[PDB]
């Protein structure tokens, strides 16, 4: 069955939106004229 | 479990009584284990 | 040219209209001689029943979509005709900008009030001369931060920076000149419950970090060194006063704060531990 | 009061009126730094006065780093004399001081939040971005940096009287938003 996360919610909800934590995973990161003559 | 995220940003447990009094929606959050891979083929 | 209808009582004529409006009878009557001033009163609530000027202005438009009984060839010819007339107005940038800003705000789980304040700020800036570019990312991030500061909300620079890569410096300059635009068109306490929500702390530790934050704001010494470190060392002291264990590494990796900084502030904070006790 | 701001930097420009070649200048000179891949100008320094001059190929030179006006002018004449010693027909002309930077101390803490609230049309305080306050004075047009410990920085002036009038015009405002 589906497992229910029992934590204090605020941790998971902090990991949802902006959490001041970016990156941490690499994915889709992607003259003389005479001589010249 | 059912929860409510307010306007200031605090998220706490929800009860049906307070859900009816505050005109909220008795719902629960849903998460998914999202796995990503990169092939190079 | 005039066009202003003013109701007066020809029998009284002793004062400007000090009248009463009877809505149930549909009349307006002078409250002195009792003489009616007008019959057959119109309503504003009744015409509103069937049904945004603040943002869209006076512009009108109508969609063309497919019909119940129609062909798919005519739907494409009408949409391609509007695609050739879309250059007649330069308002395509407002709908796309509000669409992407809508996606970012919906991604940040911010309330609709901050969304409307940010859209209003971007509408105040729009396409002026002092902006002079910024590649549409910095005006959006700075507009979101402005809409956050107007709605009494608190979002750190590293949060929007974690959302959008605006390179900080150009973000600071665009935010500064944008603030000058807002001034030309004429508070760390809110951060405590947010980080207490990030750590999942009780209410007593939250209000204890509130009193600690205010008192530390009154004691001076160091003054702040940005309010984020004052917040994290305040919560650090208020959590080292009780027994709930998080240590310094977990709170330093969760709130993205240096351990040496929370210990450097915990030193002088422990020095000022005397006058910070609420009970 | 009785506090007088002390000058810290003076930026002036001197036009020589000729043209240069940079490999030969960087090859025959003594104390100089040149690298076209980073900055297309020779960084020449002298000991007395301890200054720094940026010399360009178009003859324009930037003498900066002096603590007084006589050190910037005399230092500029020393750089021009060095250029005339290398082998070019330079001429010390068009000496105009472009910037004057000073600093001082008021010896009391300053309320930056209340200062940014009362003088919101001239201040720009963002502690998370810069712990100091950026006060843009109208007359004279001086940019002042007001910190917490009392150190007052003054920049964006062409003369010394603009710095002195800026400090004399900012001192009562600092005395109003004090703490101890
Ligand atoms: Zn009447």
């Amino acid at each position: 069955r589906i497992t229910t996360l029992d934590e204090t919610v605020g941790v998971t909800m902090s990991h949802t939106g902006m959490s001041m934590r970016s990156d941490n995973s690499n994915f889709l990161k992607v003259m003389p004229k005479k001589e010249i003559l | 479990k059912p929860m409510v995220n307010e306007s200031d940003g605090v998220t706490h447990a929800l009860y049906p009584q307070e859900a009816r009094l505050r005109n909220l929606t008795y719902s629960s959050g849903l998460f998914v284990d999202v796995k990503k891979r990169t092939y190079e083929l | 040219p005039n066009l202003n209808i003013v109701l007066t009582c020809p029998e009284c004529k002793v004062y400007p209209p000090k009248i009463v409006e009877r809505f149930s009878e549909g009349d307006v009557v002078c409250a002195l001689c009792g003489l009616v001033l007008s019959d057959k009163l119109v309503d504003t609530r009744s015409e509103w029943r069937t049904f945004n000027p603040l943002l869209d202005g006076n512009n009108l438009s109508t969609r063309i979509g497919k019909g119940e009984t129609t062909d798919m060839r005519f739907t494409k010819e009408l949409n391609k005709a509007q695609g050739k007339n879309v250059m007649d107005k330069k308002d395509n940038e407002v709908q796309a900008a509000f669409a992407k800003i809508t996606m970012l705000c919906d991604a940040a789980e911010l309330p609709k009030i901050v969304k409307d304040c940010a859209k209003e700020a971007y509408k105040l800036c729009h396409d002026e001369k002092t902006l002079k570019g910024k590649s549409m990312e910095s005006i959006m991030a700075a507009s979101i931060l402005i809409g956050c500061r107007r709605a009494e909300v608190a979002r750190t620079f590293k949060e929007i920076q974690s959302l959008i890569h605006v390179k900080t410096k150009e973000f600071g300059k665009t935010l500064n000149i944008m603030k000058n635009i807002l001034r030309g068109k004429s508070q760390n306490l809110t951060y405590i419950p947010r980080f207490c929500s990030h750590l999942g702390l009780p209410m007593q530790v939250t209000t204890s970090a509130e009193y600690t934050a205010k008192k530390c704001k009154e004691i001076k010494e160091i003054a702040g060194k940005s309010p984020i470190t004052i917040a994290v060392v305040s919560i650090y002291l208020n959590i080292l006063l009780f027994q709930i264990p998080i240590t310094a590494a977990k709170v330093g990796q969760t709130l993205q704060v240096t351990e040496g900084t929370i210990k450097s502030g915990y030193k002088i904070l422990y020095e000022h531990r005397d006058k910070l006790v609420d009970p | 009061s009785g506090i007088v701001p002390t000058l810290q930097n003076i930026v002036a420009t001197v036009t020589l009126g000729c043209r240069l070649d940079l490999k030969t200048v960087a090859l025959h000179a003594r104390n100089a730094e040149y690298n076209p891949k980073r900055f297309a100008a020779v960084i020449m320094r002298i000991r007395e006065p301890k200054t720094t001059a940026l010399i360009f190929a178009s003859g324009k030179m930037v003498v900066t780093g002096a603590k007084s006006e006589d050190d910037s002018k005399l230092a500029s004449r020393k750089y021009a004399r060095i250029i005339q010693k290398i082998g070019f027909a330079a001429k010390f002309t068009d000496f105009k001081i472009q910037n004057i930077v000073g600093s001082c101390d008021v010896k009391f803490p300053i309320r930056l939040e209340g200062l940014a609230f009362s003088h919101g049309t001239f201040s720009s305080y963002e502690p998370e971005l810069f712990p100091g306050l950026i006060y843009r004075m109208v007359k004279p047009k001086i940019v002042l940096l007001i910190f917490v410990s009392g150190k007052i920085v003054l920049t964006g002036a062409k003369q010394r009287e603009e710095i002195y009038q800026a400090f004399e015009a900012i001192y009562p405002v600092l005395s109003e938003f004090r703490k101890m």
